[PDB]
RNA sequence: GACGGAGGGGUACCACCAGACGUGGAGUCUGCGGCUCAAUCUGACUCAACGCGCGCACCUCACCAGGCCCGGACGCGCGGAGGACCGACAGCCGGGCGCGCUUUCGCGAUCGCGCGGGUGGUGGUGCAUGGCCGCUCCCAGCCCGUGGCGCGAGCCGUCUGCUCCAUUGCGACAACGAGCGAGACCCCGGCCGCGGGCGCCGCGGGACGGCCCGCGGCAGCGGGAGGACGGCGGGGCGAUAGCAGGUCUGUGAUGCCCUCAGACGCCCUGGGCCGCACGCGCGCUACACUGGCGGGGCCAGCCGGCGCCCGCCAGGACGCGCGGAGCCCCCGCCGUGGCCGGGACCGCGGGCUGGAACGCCCCCGCGCACCAGGAAUGUCUUGUAGGCGCCCGCCCCCACCGCG
């Protein structure tokens, strides 16, 4: 749940190759990739399953603008904790975008690839700074007050 | 795993039917009658809500596997709030006497054998219910 | 020798006084097999009390808050062996020093 | 995470601090007229080892270093001390100028 | 007002041993450690707070023993014109000495 | 009329134990994991041999203190004091009033006469 | 005498610990220390108003 | 100086505009005002009082009705030890307390008086006054040395140019140097590295207005790209000077003044602050159709323990140390019906805990108002508003409150 030694706690043995991490709005997703046979499953479960069926779409951004050819090889196990539901699916789109990133590894211009990405959906490779504010005395929330009686 | 694939609507929906057909369990008459949870509004009209509770108790049980789900753990899979007061409302458990008949009529039938802290399934029972999911998705 | 285990674990208001006596037991252990140091999460203890004594005014509030760190170091040595690397240990006044046989 | 939440001596350290609080208050009381400034006690091999940072030690022990461990007897009634095995550290606090509360004294 | 006579010269001589007494304030009931008695039944007994404050404010009023006060907090210093007369209430020596009266000398 | 199963002078002369199985749950719980306190105890035995032993209209109707004591079947035909906080209320206890506290039949309170 | 009734009330009687005060006892972390008393005495024991 | 329906510039969602969610209309609750009562303990009263002084069944507790009890220290003057005090079964009075009676029992100066003195007190005056806080203050000014100018009050620097949230600077100047505010600093994130590690947690570094282009006396100033992050992260600490602001009701912070034993001392017993037209000052839940109510996929971050068994629950037993939200998302059931909207009022039980419910929860009735809120108001620009839940403070009991 929380910056945890999660990140291969689950998993013994089978040394997964790659580990890459993604994290949108305090959601934690270590993406191991071991280059198998079309295996994308993230949090052990399909790509098709998702708490939000229509926000699946938009975490099928690098397999519809990057070439399938990646994605029609693979094999991915991502421990995913934290997170309200849809924090998940967006860090889980950092780190599995992320993971491809480092399956290509050797080329050099990997980032040229990696900014069509970025290019279409920006921040696919980066890392928001946007988090909770906290609120102050006689405040109900963080950016407001008791209702003021008086001008 | 194909259990980890089969959408739990669909598991748990599909899998109640046969049993049906197998008389597993065997949902008692009150607890037909009572309504589930302390904050439900009122009944389920489910009619079938023991037995549609059983195959949602026992899927949520192979994930949960080894490290094992006491009574309270699995009113917290089906954990509610009240929808009608004129203060504030606090969250509060579902019913413990309808999830204590579930596993236990569940260790009845030998699918679960447990004996550590609260519940765990007998082998037999992971690798049949697993079966059935092994059915569900191809 | 029976080798007991010895769980050393050091909690204490200020991370510079902390460290100093986290690097005296490391320091001290080198000869008997020490494990190296564990950093606790930090132990807040907030307090919020409305600053003003008495009621008048926007209530302001004060959050006094102490971290607490606390420090574990295995170490697998006689029962005298510790007593001996007591000396060596500088002691700081009033930081904690807890012996877990 | 396997590691109790009630962790007893995590609240036993604040004790100490509030030893601390009202070990200032005792020396406060009489003592600061005596030159107590600062205090510093030490549990941690139940030594009960106490600094008191003071304007000028010798108050204290007067002209027979009676009451000298007095004050750690008088702590002896509240914390079962034991007279020796607690200590009283009053030294001298030099550039007395730079110490607040006897200098308002 | 009934303080027991064994209470008294027991209660004078605990203070005289460590020249010292450490009470958080009681308003009312209360039994107080480190002093304890003997009975006319031979019983064992602790005395009480309500009691024990009236004698000890007697002794500080006196002026034989010195009294601090930390909010609810009674610490005594026992003065050598007070060793004298704690002689003359316990029937003891003078040469007897309270446990303090040497010692503590740190090199 | 008939009180609990039990009509008036049945339930007048049944014993507080009688009473007590059909009974709400202050009640059952006043003495079914508790009990009374010595003092209230006592209390019931200043007017119960007293209330046994009429030689004429009574002289008594004690005043008492004590209020929340929850009636006793028995208590039923005399007038307990009832003290609300400064003067005593003298209550005649009905016998289907029992089984509640001598508390609710009490008025401490002003009724209204204000809306100003 | 007076103790047939002395305090003969079992209530707790909480008060704050280095005032004589009886509200705002603030046992959160079994800190009796009082409130207003507090403010006086927080530093010593460790907490800042960071 | 301060005012000004004087001007010349600054700046702030406490100002406003483009918007947003409001509140005021509805019910409900909590705190006032105003009533009533034996008593409703009170302080506050435009921002800068009014869910606020950290959760009143008791205690708290300040007040009302009843009574017990001394705890009148230390010095002298007395009374005076088989006689100072203090305890007492019944029969009582009396909730009651051997208080005080009938009583016939015990004590043993441990003391009772007289004085002088100590003696406490949520008792008055915060226009005696400490401390601390509210405000002025989303707000930048303050003063010193030497020299100048003035009889002096005072000026000058400390500025009628520009820039900045900001005497914040850069230029220029009978001022010239200093300083204290603001900054700096510290706390938590934006990211990474080194040692490590159980509890990912300690120590470093790093976005620098650096560079590009345009303007800039220059300070700065836009448009920019790289980039965890754009030119304070979210916070704290906060000058000089004030106020007759608040608190003697937190206190061994206390002056004067009062009550000092039929006490404003201190214990018990039952009250009250939970009474109470209307009016308010916050809140809370609603008015349904992006809503219900539906079982049933769930998901946290504060940082937190679970099991088993009966019981609808409420809970209770027997135990082992151990572990997570709602909204929403599911398929359904459902017609615009004060409705299967809403959840009031209030009968009937089951419990909890507490000396004790008058506290509270659950189950089962019941279906209040209310169908989009008049003037007149607030509060806020990104993880922000709103919506939706968790934890704590207090607390046997109990959150709508507040800090988070």
């Amino acid at each position: 749940d929380l910056l945890e030694r999660n990140d291969i706690e689950v998993r013994e043995r089978d040394k997964y190759t790659v580990h890459t991490l993604g994290k949108k709005k305090n959601s934690v997703a270590v993406a191991f990739v071991k280059a198998g046979k079309g295996d994308i499953l993230v949090n052990n479960v399909p790509l098709a399953l998702v708490r939000p069926e229509i926000l699946r779409t938009k975490v099928s951004e690098p397999i519809m603008i990057l070439g399938e050819s990646l994605f029609k090889g693979l094999d991915m196990n991502i421990k995913v904790a934290g997170g309200g539901h849809v924090s998940q699916i967006y860090a889980v789109r950092q780190a599995i975008s992320r993971g491809v990133l480092a399956s290509v590894k050797d080329e050099a211009a990997r980032s040229e690839l990696r900014a069509k990405l970025v290019s279409y959906d920006r921040q696919l490779v980066v890392s928001d700074p946007r988090r909770c504010e906290a609120k102050k005395f006689g405040g109900r929330g963080a950016r407001a007050r008791r209702q003021k009686s008086y001008r | 795993s194909s259990v980890t694939r089969v959408p739990a609507d669909v598991f748990i929906n599909s899998f109640a039917a046969h049993l049906k057909n197998r008389g597993i369990i065997k949902c008692p008459a009150f607890t037909d009658y009572v309504k589930t949870g302390v904050s439900r509004q009122y009944a389920p009209r489910d009619a079938d809500w023991f037995y549609i509770k059983a195959a949602s108790v026992i899927r949520h049980f192979y994930i949960s596997g080894s490290h094992s789900i006491g009574v309270a753990g699995l009113a917290r899979k089906y954990s509610s709030l009240q929808k009608g007061k004129t203060t504030p409302h606090h969250t509060k458990r579902a019913s413990c006497k309808v999830i204590r008949s579930i596993v236990s009529q569940f260790l009845g039938q030998k699918l679960l054998i447990a004996g550590e802290r609260g519940r765990h399934i007998s082998p037999n029972g992971r690798k049949m219910v697993e079966d059935f999911a092994e059915g569900l998705q191809k | 020798d029976m080798h007991q285990k010895y769980t050393i674990i050091v909690v204490g208001k200020d991370l510079k006084l902390v460290e100093r006596y986290v690097k005296s037991i490391v320091k001290e252990g080198r000869a008997f097999g020490i494990s190296g140091p564990c950093r606790a999460p930090v132990r807040r203890l907030t307090i919020t009390t409305r600053k003003s004594p008495c009621g008048e005014g926007t209530n302001t509030w004060h959050r006094f808050e102490l971290r607490m760190y606390k420090r574990t170091f295995w170490v697998t040595c006689g029962g005298n062996d510790i007593s001996t690397i007591l000396s060596k240990t500088v002691v700081i006044p009033g930081i904690q020093v807890t012996v877990e046989v | 995470v396997r590691r109790d939440e009630e962790n007893v001596y995590y609240s036993k350290y604040l004790n100490d601090c509030i030893m601390e609080a009202e070990l200032h208050e005792f020396f406060s009381r009489e003592l600061v007229d005596a030159g107590y400034a600062s205090c510093s006690l030490c549990r941690t091999i139940d030594s009960i080892c106490v600094i008191i940072q003071c304007a000028e030690p010798e108050v204290v022990m007067g002209d027979n270093h009676y009451r000298l461990h007095k004050i750690e007897y008088l702590l002896a009634g509240r914390f079962m001390c034991d007279p020796k095995n607690f200590n009283i550290w009053v030294d001298k606090i030099i550039k007395r100028g730079l110490s607040a509360e006897i200098m308002v004294d | 007002v009934h303080i027991p006579k064994a209470v008294y010269k027991a209660v004078y001589a605990h203070l005289y041993e460590n020249a010292s007494l450490a009470l958080k304030e009681y308003w009312r009931v209360g039994n107080v450690p480190g002093i304890t008695y003997v009975d006319e039944n031979g019983k064992l007994c602790n005395p009480t707070y309500l009691h024990v404050n009236c004698i000890m404010q007697s002794l500080e009023s006196r002026g034989v023993v010195k009294d601090t006060f930390a909010w609810r907090h009674h610490y005594y210093l026992l003065t050598e014109k007070g060793e004298q007369f704690i002689r003359k209430e316990l029937d003891l020596t003078d040469d007897v000495l309270p446990t303090p009266y040497s010692k503590p000398s740190i090199k | 009329p008939n009180f609990r199963g039990v009509e008036v002078e049945k339930l007048a002369t049944m014993k507080i134990t009688d009473i007590l199985p059909k009974l709400n749950a202050r009640c059952r719980r006043r003495i079914g994991k508790h009990g009374l306190s010595m003092k209230h105890l006592r209390f019931v035995n200043k007017l119960r041999l007293r209330r046994a032993a009429q030689p004429s209209q009574k002289p008594k109707i004690v005043r008492t203190h004590l209020r929340d004591m929850i009636i006793f079947p028995e208590m039923i035909g005399m007038t307990v004091s009832v003290y609300n906080g400064r003067q005593f209320i003298p209550v005649e206890i009905k016998p289907p009033m029992v089984g509640r506290a001598l508390r609710e039949y009490s008025m401490s309170y002003k009724i209204v006469s204000h809306g100003k | 005498m007076r103790e047939t009734e002395f305090c003969t009330h079992i209530a707790h009687k909480r008060e704050c610990r280095i005032c004589g005060n009886y509200n705002s006892v603030y046992r959160k972390y079994g800190l009796f220390i009082c409130r207003r008393c507090f403010k006086e005495n927080a530093g010593k024991i460790g907490f800042v108003k960071l």
